[PDB]
């Protein structure tokens, strides 16, 4: 029941390693305009993340994920026969 | 059941109202004049539509249809023939 | 009744379901607490899971093959309560989580600078504005539509 | 174009603004007056390579600068060697 | 003479190649 | 220091590498390289796809000429039992003799692999039949595939005109096209099935000397010409065939009528040919539409115009799409992309359910790696289509030309356009995803009770319109009948589109909760890939991060730090982005079939059934049941079968994942380290003197989001190739 | 000299290896590569002409 979320976080990094930046910005205005017309946004200038601040969130997530998919790959193949 | 001959009677309604002009006035495709060769130019890139042409021909060959459709196709059509047929002819009624 | 199985009243797959399971997850001959007072498979788990029963409710419900039940929601017979039930309700939680979304912020903007309020909470949920949200009547509903968000704002 | 990523902006007054490139630029025409005047876009600028490190300071209030030549160099590009 | 159909692999899947990554080093020169 | 190859200046220059890698990738982009010319590039395109149906053919060609030589026919139409008929012969030196197994199959000598393509059962599909009748095949189509190149010269070469006004017409072309063409296309093929085909169908054959001596008739065409027509269609087939042999095979051409087969599924010989004529009408009408210098009709502009169905009192205008879509090329390339795009799945997602073919389908591998040729692709397509739509933006289109004026409103409403887009997604994202791990922390959990399902009506309501048949229902007004439909019956649907309910082959087959959710997680597929192609293509013009971003629109990738941080924020670059969602829709889409059919083969149903519902167990089986098979062809204790495919599969494995350097490594490392690399020759003995005629390099700044990817792609594509075929084959099913 | 090299390596290391041939021990392919090496050699000597008789 890990080994599916987790060998999913890893299959969500991919979107933080692999993409652009004013790109989630240019989208993020789409975004901001909609929540403007409510009047619902503005306020502490909503931003996209910090190009090394992506590849933090990358990477991180990449080894949490590819990680504890063993991690419970594991512990299920020692526990029980072995 | 099925009306077959309704409706190819039916379309050949139409196009004998293709039967048109190709005889009478003028040479013929009133032109060519802008299809080989290419327009002015035109750049719209463009022209040429009128909402007024209906007239002429509507009511001149609303008869067309009938022609075939009327007495020839379910005619026993040109019936009155005979006519040089050795190498046969007839053609014969299906009906 | 709508295709997949019918209700509790005889949905036998269902029934299968209810023992084997469960009922083995007893099969383990003992494990033991003859007296002894913790390990709680014993009582309920099964049991809460269990006294699930020729009743459950009632509930009508659907019950595919492998007799888990599947949900229509049409508007018929039983079942209605299935998503509208839960259905507007979730739409008045949410909404009176976005009325004060858009109140925790229509609040300010204003005086000498306002800049950064918004990190900190002065007071927390708002709270004040909370309340608005259960005494909507009607609310947005009409205010939304005319005068304040008013097609000008737009 | 054969570099050509428009810093410009208005003021291209220069101080506390921006300095910072390899060469590049030298500005400092003044254009008939702009309060600080001086102006333009550039000085010839095939000599250096391509960083917008040439806004990341002092404004340009349309596009920021960047890669694009295109037509490269090498000198320009930095490896040749 | 018995069993000998073994050319169209090597003038094209070896040969032919020879000819062009030979041949198209005119992208460097002629 | 050297001028070098031509098209360009700017590239014919760098030593460094760029000058090779991008010598190729520009070599397609006629408009505005060097040469370019509005004559110049339209006739550089035209020559060049003229180039096209020529390539085409030499395929075709090849296609039946690794046929019959060797590779039944002679064997595969006597009669034809899944068993394995071939395309081709391998020969590879690098072979074992294990060879001797398959790597060669019962008949032929040569090890082959046997056809996964559709065509032998349509080589057979309509006549075609005798091994001493063909080696036809390469001959025509070839005797043809080189007219293909002749007027690409001939046409070439000014004399006769290459032609450029001539190019943006439109009525007198697509006024002759959809007639002349398709019309006339079609009729012909009405044509050919026809007389020859059908009696090949019913048949006995054709031969090879007589069209007058054979008539489908004993009386001949007789009236016809005469309409009654309708009776054809008595007594046409008789249902229990013996197909291609009468014996109660029947001759009236044509029907609605009879039979689903257990011998043959697919479709009434007669009536892929009514139809092909029926329609071959229509397009004839239509085509005889627009002008050509005669004075009937009508033209392109005037009725856009002032036209238009609303407003007329709203505000906005329709004046001159036509030479802002004439004149742009690119409107006109991607409203081409899409159709084909839309339909190429129209073609594939109706070819099962629906195929024409003796034989396939319950042929039943090929007819799984021939809906996704076709899936793939189709996805592959529809993003091209996006996205030259969005370089009409950039290189054509023209703000003041298109004003007020409804294209124009694209771009001014637009921020709205995505939000109403990006609103759907994150809602169909998790709303799919709190069903499906709750599905899966329910399971478990050990209470599979209380697993959430809807069992989900929309579509089991759609097809009791249609039906039948499962267990009854009335719905009211209809009733299951009484109404009946009445004004319609045993006329049109009679037991056709009446599988019914059906396991085997049914059409419809009997979807419930699995399907309500793949069936919405398809659909936040194509809406979040678009939502990166509609956003992608609006502004390639470009936005506030930039409001510049133009006259390079398209790949511009990269900008410098600064503003916010600045990167794949090209048109080309969400582009880049939105190939893998088409990799991930035509994916699930993909995936869908089989698991289905898979399970319905051997089949319970059951499966899919409980095994839809919830993520884990998509992998445990399926994924990890039905790899079974392939993985050993290797297995230690010696290679059997299929070889090819696992290790193809693993070649999968391997493509994909050396994708991620191009795609986590970014030009910046790589140039660096060669920087220091090449101190080396420089440096170091008997490597030196030695000019590189080209400086090393590290790949630039948008190749590399490319290459992985065009890398990411075919590991990807090349392993649900060898996956689905390495375990649709063995079975079970 | 680099010539009676790569023998033992496409001799002793050869693809079914330890031959029983009257070839190898062998020139064989190796002689073939020297082919293949000398003229991948020669269109090198594309990038100097530079040409004369000194
Ligand atoms: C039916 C086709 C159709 C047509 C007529 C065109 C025509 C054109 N496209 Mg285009 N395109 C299409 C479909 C089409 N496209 C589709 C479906 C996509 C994505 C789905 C694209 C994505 C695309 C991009 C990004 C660009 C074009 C561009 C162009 C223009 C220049 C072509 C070029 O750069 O190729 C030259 C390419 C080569 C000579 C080869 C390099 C290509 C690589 C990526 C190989 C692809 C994968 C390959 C099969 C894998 C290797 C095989 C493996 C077995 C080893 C030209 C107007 C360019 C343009 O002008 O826009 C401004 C460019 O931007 N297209
Ligand atoms: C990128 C991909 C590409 C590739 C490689 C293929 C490959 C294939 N497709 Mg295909 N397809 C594609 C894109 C592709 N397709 C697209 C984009 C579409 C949507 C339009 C289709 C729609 C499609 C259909 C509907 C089918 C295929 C089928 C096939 C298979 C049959 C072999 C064949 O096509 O011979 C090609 C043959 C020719 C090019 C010659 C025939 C063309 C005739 C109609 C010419 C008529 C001209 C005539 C002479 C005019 C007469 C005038 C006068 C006599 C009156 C083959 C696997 C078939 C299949 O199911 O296999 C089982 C079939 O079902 N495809
Ligand atoms: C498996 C995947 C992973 C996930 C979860 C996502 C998810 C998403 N991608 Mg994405 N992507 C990925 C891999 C992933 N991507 C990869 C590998 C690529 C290519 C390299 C992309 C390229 C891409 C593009 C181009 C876009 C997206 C977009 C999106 C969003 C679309 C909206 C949606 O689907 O519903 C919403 C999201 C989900 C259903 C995912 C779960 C999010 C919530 C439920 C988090 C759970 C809360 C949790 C309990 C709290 C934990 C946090 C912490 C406190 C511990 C969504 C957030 C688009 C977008 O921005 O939409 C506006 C679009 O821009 N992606
Ligand atoms: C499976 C993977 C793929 C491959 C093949 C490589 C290979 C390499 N990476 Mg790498 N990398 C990858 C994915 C891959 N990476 C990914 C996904 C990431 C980040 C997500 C990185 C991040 C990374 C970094 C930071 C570095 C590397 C480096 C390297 C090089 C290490 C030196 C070496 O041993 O190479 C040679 C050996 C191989 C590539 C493996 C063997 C290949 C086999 C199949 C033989 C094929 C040869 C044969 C003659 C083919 C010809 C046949 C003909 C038909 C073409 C090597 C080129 C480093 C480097 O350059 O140091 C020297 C550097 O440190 N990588
Ligand atoms: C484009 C083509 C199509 C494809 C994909 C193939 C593919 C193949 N052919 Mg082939 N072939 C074709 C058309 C095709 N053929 C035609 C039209 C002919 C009749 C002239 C042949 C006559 C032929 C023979 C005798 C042989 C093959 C063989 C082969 C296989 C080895 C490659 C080779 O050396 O071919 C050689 C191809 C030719 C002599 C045809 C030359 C015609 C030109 C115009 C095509 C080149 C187009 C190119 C892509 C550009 C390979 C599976 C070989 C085999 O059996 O190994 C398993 C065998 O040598 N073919
Ligand atoms: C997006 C959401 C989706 C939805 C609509 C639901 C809905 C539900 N979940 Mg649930 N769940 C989800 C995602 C979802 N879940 C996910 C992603 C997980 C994994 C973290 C879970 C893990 C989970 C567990 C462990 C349980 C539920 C339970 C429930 C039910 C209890 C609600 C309740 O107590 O109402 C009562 C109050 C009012 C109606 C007011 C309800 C039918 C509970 C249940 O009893 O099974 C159905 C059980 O506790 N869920
Ligand atoms: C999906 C939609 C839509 C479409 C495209 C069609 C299309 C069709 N219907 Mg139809 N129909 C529809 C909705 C639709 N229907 C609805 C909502 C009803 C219920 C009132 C009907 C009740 C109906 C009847 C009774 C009949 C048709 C028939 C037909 C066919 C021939 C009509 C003709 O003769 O001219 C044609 C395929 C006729 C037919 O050919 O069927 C045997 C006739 O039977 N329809
Ligand atoms: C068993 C194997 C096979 C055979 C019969 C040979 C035989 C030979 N190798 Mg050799 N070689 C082989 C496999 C083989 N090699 C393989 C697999 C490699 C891997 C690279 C080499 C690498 C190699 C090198 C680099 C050299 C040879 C040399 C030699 C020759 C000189 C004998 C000697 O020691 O100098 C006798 C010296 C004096 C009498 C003084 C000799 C004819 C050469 C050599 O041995 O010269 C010293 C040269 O050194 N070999
Ligand atoms: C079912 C049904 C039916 C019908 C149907 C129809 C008729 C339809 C539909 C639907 C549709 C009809 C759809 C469509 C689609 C399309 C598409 C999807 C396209 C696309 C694309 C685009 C959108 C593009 C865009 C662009 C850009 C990007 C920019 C500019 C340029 C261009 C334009 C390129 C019938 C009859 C049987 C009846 C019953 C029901
Ligand atoms: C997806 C993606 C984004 C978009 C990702 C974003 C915008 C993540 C930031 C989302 C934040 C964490 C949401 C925070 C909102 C809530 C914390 C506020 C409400 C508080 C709660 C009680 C819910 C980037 O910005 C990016 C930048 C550089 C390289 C790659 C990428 C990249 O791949
Ligand atoms: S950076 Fe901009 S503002 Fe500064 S001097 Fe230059 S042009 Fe002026
Ligand atoms: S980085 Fe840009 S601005 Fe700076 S010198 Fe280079 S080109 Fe000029
Ligand atoms: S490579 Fe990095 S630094 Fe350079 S432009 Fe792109 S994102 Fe910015």
């Amino acid at each position: 029941l890990f080994f599916l979320g987790a060998h999913f976080v890893w299959a969500f990094s991919l979107m933080f390693l692999f993409s652009g930046r004013g790109y989630w910005q240019e989208l993020i205005e789409s975004i901001v305009w909609a929540h403007n017309k409510l009047k619902v946004a503005p306020a502490t200038q909503p931003r996209a993340l910090s190009i090394v601040q992506g590849r933090a969130v990358g990477v991180t997530h990449y080894l949490l994920g590819g990680i504890a998919t063993t991690w419970a790959f594991f512990l299920a193949r020692i526990i029980a026969v072995g | 059941s099925a009306l077959v001959i309704s409706l190819s009677t039916g379309l050949s309604l139409f196009l004998g109202r293709f039967v048109f002009f190709n005889f009478q006035r003028e040479n013929v495709a009133k032109q060519v004049p802008e299809q080989n060769g290419l327009t002015h130019f035109e750049a719209g890139d463009t022209r040429a539509k009128e909402y007024v042409s209906l007239l002429k021909s509507n009511d001149p060959v609303g008869f067309n249809i009938v022609d075939v459709l009327a007495w020839g196709s379910i005619g026993h059509v040109v019936a009155y023939y005979i006519l040089a047929t050795t190498s046969n002819g007839y053609d014969p009624a299906f009906f | 009744d709508i295709a997949g199985l019918t209700p509790c009243k005889e949905s036998k797959q269902f029934a299968k379901r209810e023992k084997q399971a469960l009922k083995k997850l007893q099969a383990s001959l003992k494990l033991y607490a003859d007296d002894s007072a913790p390990a709680l498979a014993i009582k309920a788990t099964m049991e809460k899971t269990k006294k699930r029963f020729d009743n459950y409710g009632k509930y009508g419900l659907l019950c595919g093959s492998d007799g888990l039940p599947h949900l229509i929601v049409s508007g018929d017979q039983r079942h209605w309560g299935e998503f509208i039930t839960p259905g507007i309700l979730f739409l008045y939680i949410a909404g009176w989580i976005g009325w004060v979304g858009r109140s925790y912020l229509i609040a300010i903007r204003d005086e000498k600078k306002p800049t950064q309020k918004e990190i900190i909470i002065d007071v927390p949920l708002a709270s004040s504005l909370l309340f608005r949200g259960f005494s909507w009547p009607v609310a947005a509903y009409r205010e939304l539509l005319n005068g304040e968000l008013v097609d000008n704002n737009f | 174009m054969s570099h050509s990523v428009k810093i410009y902006d208005t003021c291209i007054g220069c101080t506390q603004c921006v300095r910072a490139c390899p060469t590049d630029v030298l500005e400092m025409i003044p254009w008939g007056g702009c309060k600080a005047k001086q102006i333009a876009s550039a000085p010839r600028t095939e000599d250096c390579v391509g960083c917008k490190r040439c806004e990341s300071a002092c404004p340009t209030d349309f596009l920021s600068v960047r890669v694009y030549l295109w037509h490269e160099t090498t000198r320009s590009m930095g490896l040749a060697y | 003479m018995i069993n000998l159909p073994s050319l169209f692999v090597p003038l094209v899947g070896l040969l032919f190649p020879a000819v062009a990554m030979a041949s198209l080093f005119l992208h460097v020169e002629k | 220091a050297l001028r070098i190859p031509r098209f360009s200046q700017g590239i014919a220059q760098d030593p460094t590498t760029r000058r090779i890698w991008f010598g190729i990738a520009t070599a397609h982009d006629f408009e505005s390289h060097d040469d370019i010319t509005e004559g110049r590039l339209y006739q550089n395109i035209f020559a060049s796809h003229f180039g096209q149906l020529a390539i085409i053919f030499l395929w075709t060609s090849g296609n039946l000429f690794h046929v019959a030589w060797q590779g039944n026919f002679e064997a595969w139409v006597q009669d034809p039992f899944h068993v394995r008929p071939i395309a081709h012969a391998i020969w590879d030196p690098h072979f074992g003799q294990p060879a001797v197994e398959a790597f060669t199959r019962g008949g032929a000598l040569g090890p082959v692999n046997n056809a996964y393509s559709g065509v032998y059962q349509w080589w057979y599909t309509i006549g075609l039949r005798t091994n001493e009748d063909l080696y036809t095949g390469a001959i025509f189509l070839l005797f043809l595939s080189f007219i293909s190149l002749l007027a690409g010269w001939l046409h070439l070469q000014p004399k006769w005109k290459p032609s450029v006004s001539w190019f943006k017409n439109a009525e007198s072309r697509l006024n002759h096209h959809l007639s002349g063409l398709f019309g006339v296309s079609s009729l012909a093929w009405a044509g050919h099935l026809v007389h020859v085909a059908i009696p090949g169908s019913r048949g006995e054959y054709v031969r090879w000397n007589n069209f007058l001596d054979v008539l489908p008739y004993p009386q001949g065409l007789g009236p016809l010409l005469t309409g009654q027509w309708n009776l054809y269609a008595q007594n046409p087939s008789s249902s229990n065939h013996l197909f291609g042999t009468t014996q109660g095979a029947g001759t009236a051409i044509l029907t609605i009528l009879g039979g689903f087969h257990p011998q043959t599924q697919s479709l009434w010989l007669t009536d892929v040919a009514h139809h092909h004529l029926a329609i071959a009408f229509l397009f004839l009408i239509g085509g005889l539409m627009y002008r050509t210098n005669f004075g009937i009709g009508h033209s392109i502009k005037y009725i856009l115009e002032a036209h238009i169905p609303p407003g007329g009192r709203l505000g906005r205008g329709h004046k001159g799409l036509y030479d802002t879509i004439n004149n742009s090329i690119h409107f006109q390339l991607g409203l081409a992309l899409a159709s084909l795009g839309v339909i190429t799945s129209l073609v594939a997602q109706h070819m099962y359910s629906l195929p024409a073919y003796a034989f396939i389908a319950q042929d039943f591998t090929t007819q799984a790696a021939l809906y996704t040729h076709h899936q793939y692709i189709a996805g592959f397509i529809m993003t091209g289509a996006f996205a030259h739509g969005p370089i009409f933006f950039i290189r054509d289109y023209n703000p003041e030309q298109n004003a007020d004026n409804v294209l124009a409103r694209m771009l001014e409403h637009k921020e709205a356009i995505i939000s109403h887009l990006s609103w759907a997604s994150l809602f169909l994202g998790f709303h799919t995803l709190g069903l499906y791990v709750h599905n899966d922390v329910m399971l478990a959990f050990g209470t599979p009770e209380k697993q959430i399902l809807i069992e989900p009506i929309f579509a089991q309501w759609i097809q009791s319109a249609h039906g039948k048949t499962t267990y009854g229902f009335d719905i009211p007004l209809s009733s299951t009948n009484g109404p009946a439909l009445n004004a319609g019956r045993n006329i049109w649907l009679p037991g056709w589109l009446n599988a019914i309910n059906e396991n085997s082959n049914s059409l419809f087959l009997t979807i419930g909760p699995g399907d309500f959710l793949v069936h919405h997680a398809i659909a936040l597929g194509l809406h979040t890939t678009t939502l990166i192609l509609v956003k992608g293509a609006l502004d390639a013009r470009g936005s506030k991060l930039m409001p510049d971003k133009k006259d390079f629109g398209y790949s511009f990738p990269c900008d410098g730090p600064g503003r916010g941080g600045t990167c794949d924020i090209s048109a080309w670059d969400d582009f880049y982005l939105a190939v893998f969602w088409m990799l991930n829709t035509i994916g699930w889409v993909t995936f869908y079939w089989h698991w289905k059919h898979i399970t319905l083969w051997r089949g319970n149903v059951s499966q899919f059934n409980e095994s839809s519902t919830y993520l884990m167990g998509w992998l445990r089986d399926y994924l990890w049941l039905n790899s079974s098979q392939l993985i050993n062809g290797i297995t230690p204790l010696v290679c059997n079968s299929l070889s090819v495919w696992a290790w193809m599969f693993l070649f999968g494995h391997l493509v994909w994942a050396t994708g991620f350097m191009f795609l986590i490594s970014w030009r910046g490392y790589w140039q660096e380290l060669i920087e220091t690399l090449a101190w080396a020759h420089e440096r170091t003995p008997l490597a030196n003197l030695i000019r590189w005629r080209d400086k090393p390099v590290a790949l630039s700044i948008v190749q590399a989001r490319l290459v992985g990817l065009v890398h990411f792609s075919v590991g990807y594509i090349f392993t649900y190739a060898a996956f689905l075929i390495a375990s649709t084959s063995g079975k079970f099913g | 000299a680099h010539g009676y090299l790569l023998v033992g390596p496409f001799v002793k290391a050869g693809p079914l290896r330890n031959t029983e041939i009257a070839g190898q021990a062998g020139s064989l392919a190796a002689g073939g590569l020297v082919v293949i090496l000398s003229l991948c050699l020669t269109i090198y000597g594309i990038s100097s002409f530079n040409e004369g008789a000194p």
